[PDB]
């Protein structure tokens, strides 16, 4: 399964 | 005086880095600053993001006076990039909390000067934190190489998987109609460098993506003759387009799991 | 010996021009006489009129002994056309009162001949009157500039305000999108005369048009390198492209009001 | 070591059989044996018989240990072909009574192997003897010619009558827009061979054929500058492009009775 | 609103 | 009508 992008990803 | 104006010799740098995005991401946010124009965005199915950076240098001249976001969606910025040739002269102008872009197309062939105001949208995106990542194996190829191994192979497989080891990066995939891989290796070319593969192997890594997003990204094959592929555990893919400079295009890719 | 027998030493002109009309005009007549091979249609939505003459003089040789009017499908002789090559030697024949038109192509490159018998139709339609005007202004410009401006312009808007006066011509267009104008000046190119803007000011004058009628008619790009477009209030738009001696394609679009 | 094994020093030739065939013929057998790699199959609505053959002299180098049937869908081998540049080296494996086909592809722009197992597939067709026959009239004419004489008719007409007699081979067509006729005399170009029309004649004949079917053949073009037509009563229209050596890719038509 | 043509020739 | 290719060949 795919994967999300925000996981890997910290905010600013 | 609007805070921003910045001139673009030829806008087909322009035009060509919106071409290579507006696949990928609905609307966004150009970040002006002192140092250049900005963007990052998430691809609309938050698989994907995009990185892009068009430093103060790669313009003649740039000015921003104050830090400004211009929300544009990018179907209608390409609306009006179209009317734009590639030889134009193109400024681009905005005032402080601007309600639009100005962009201003001088053509180098008769009299002609074609301008359009721009409606900016108001975007709210959560601006992320790009991480510095030693990476277990990068690639740099030519640019059209990997795209035609991407595009070639999506035609047999919704994945691929991508392992870098001694024997070089292998591309691979398994489909209905079989198993397709396509190897590259260390290679230098003297006379032609961009159809040389330098590998910088830390560590064997094997991670699996979608076709589907890599062929996105490859619409900025126009941008960069080569390409640079990064890959480590545990961190998305990077697909790396290095302008001029020191502006880029960046690509950053989930993996499947 | 038929009546009508029109010879072009190359297809190319007459295969352009028809291209340049098929989109607008379903069916028409070709009016051959001593002077040439002429038509005039309405557009099929009655906002248009194509007026074309092929001049005798454009011919190698020309012969009409009697008026003939070519009652003609247009896609139907796009059918025919499409056949011949544009470096083939063409020759149209008809007899008084015809039931087909007869078409000869003879390649330039081998031992072929290609011979159609288009069958005609009866068009019963009123010959129309273009009055001698006085413009407010004309301006002759590069054919492909125009068409790129009305081609890039429709894609924000279905309407275009042109205005003429001392400081140009513009082009300018409001839309979900925002505005966009493109200006032409008064402008000389010493070498490639072709990219002048020649602007000739009787007095100021502003219409709007439907930017697709504009579009269809640059499928005439490829006839002339420059077109001519002329305003005045009251009267249609005239968009010509003038053709080598006095033949012409001209279209005439009535504005918005 | 495999029973097959065959190097393509240029995979062009084998992604343009390919074409040339594969909107005719769903699926098919190769042929493989010591003279080379052979198909024959009918096409899918059995209106036509394909015949090719690539001689062993056509590789560098060619060994087949043992007659082998490789069954093959010809989508599923277009989606694998794609990946080939046509500069690509190009080599065939398969074992004995093979699961796979092994193909593999060597740029020689960069160092990139792409290798692919196709999944084959069982075909139980029956080989058909094709006969010795003496045409009454054949015509050897430019590839480009055919393949726009057929096509243009195409657009008038669903069939064509081929006659050959004294006076050359005539395609003529008749439909709602008209009729169209295409003739063709004996014809020597001293500087451009390929532009020569070799007609010989034995005895008039006239047949009519599907034009779909000619302009799926003309699919060849691309592999060979001439075409070779042959016509006899009470046999099929061969369609003949013959490529270096003894190799041909050859196209037999059932005439409409 | 788009006027037609018409209105602005005479008929011979 | 079109007439079938079958017909026209002998199978081996
Ligand atoms: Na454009
Ligand atoms: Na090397
Ligand atoms: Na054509
Ligand atoms: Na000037
Ligand atoms: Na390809
Ligand atoms: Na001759």
């Amino acid at each position: 399964q795919q994967a999300r992008i925000e996981g890997f990803f910290k905010v600013i | 005086a609007m805070a921003l104006e910045a001139r673009l010799e030829q806008a087909s740098i322009l035009k060509k880095v919106v071409d290579a995005i507006k696949d990928l991401v609905q609307d966004c946010n150009f970040d002006c600053n002192d140092s250049g124009i900005a963007l990052q965005a998430m691809d609309n199915s938050h698989v994907a993001l995009v990185s892009m950076m068009l430093k103060a240098e790669g313009f003649s001249p740039y000015r921003c006076d104050r830090n400004i976001a211009l929300g544009v969606n990018l179907t209608s910025l390409t609306k009006v990039l179209r009317a734009a040739q590639n030889e134009d002269i193109l400024t681009l102008k905005a005032e402080d909390a601007p309600d639009v872009l100005n962009l201003v197309f001088e053509s180098s062939e008769t009299d002609r000067i074609s301008e359009y105001d721009l409606k900016l949208m108001d975007i709210d995106q959560e601006h992320l934190g790009i991480p510095e990542t030693e990476y277990a194996a990068t690639i740099t190829m030519p640019s059209n190489e990997f795209k035609r191994i991407t595009t070639d192979l999506m035609a047999m497989s919704e994945s691929v998987t991508i392992e870098a080891n001694k024997d070089g990066v292998k591309f691979s995939c398994q489909g209905d109609i079989g198993n397709g891989s396509v190897t590259l290796r260390q290679h230098t070319n003297v006379e032609k460098p961009n159809e040389s593969i330098e590998i910088e192997l830390s560590e064997p890594v094997s991670l699996t993506f979608s076709l589907k997003y890599l062929v996105n990204f490859c619409k900025a094959s126009a941008l960069s003759n080569t390409v640079k592929i990064c890959l480590s555990n545990e961190v998305p893919l990077l697909v790396e387009y290095s302008l001029g400079g020191s502006s880029y295009l960046r690509f950053y890719l989930a993996p499947k799991i």
